[PDB]
């Protein structure tokens, strides 16, 4: 709308809005992908463990 | 090294009554390995010499 005044009609059909319409959204995401497990640098490392 | 369940001298009049008698700490290790090496069977570098604290 321009807001244009009419020379002898009135456009009443046309309104500006003042708040928002909440609606019902459909679903989203589903989860999280694959994580990495344990530490690859470490795998195969010696560990020393004998005792006194 | 030398194991014993007696609170007895090694020169003490009771024990053998030779040598002198120490105190030893740990059981004795065969010299070739010192345990703990790869958690999968791979060997750390053990360690060796005699006295040698390490």
């Amino acid at each position: 709308w321009y807001s244009p005044g009419g020379g002898y009609s009135q456009r009443t059909d046309n309104d500006t809005h003042t708040h928002t319409i909440s609606g019902s959204v459909s679903l989203g995401r589903d989860d999280i992908s694959r994580q990495p497990i344990n530490t690859l640098p470490p795998f195969r490392a010696a560990h020393i463990w004998r005792r006194i | 090294y030398r194991i014993g369940s007696y609170y007895i001298t090694e020169e003490d009049i009771n024990p053998g009554d030779s040598i002198s008698l120490g105190f030893g700490s740990w059981a004795k290790v065969t010299g070739v390995i010192m345990g703990t090496g790869v958690v999968n069977p791979d060997g750390s570098v053990p360690n060796a010499q005699r006295v040698e604290f390490q």
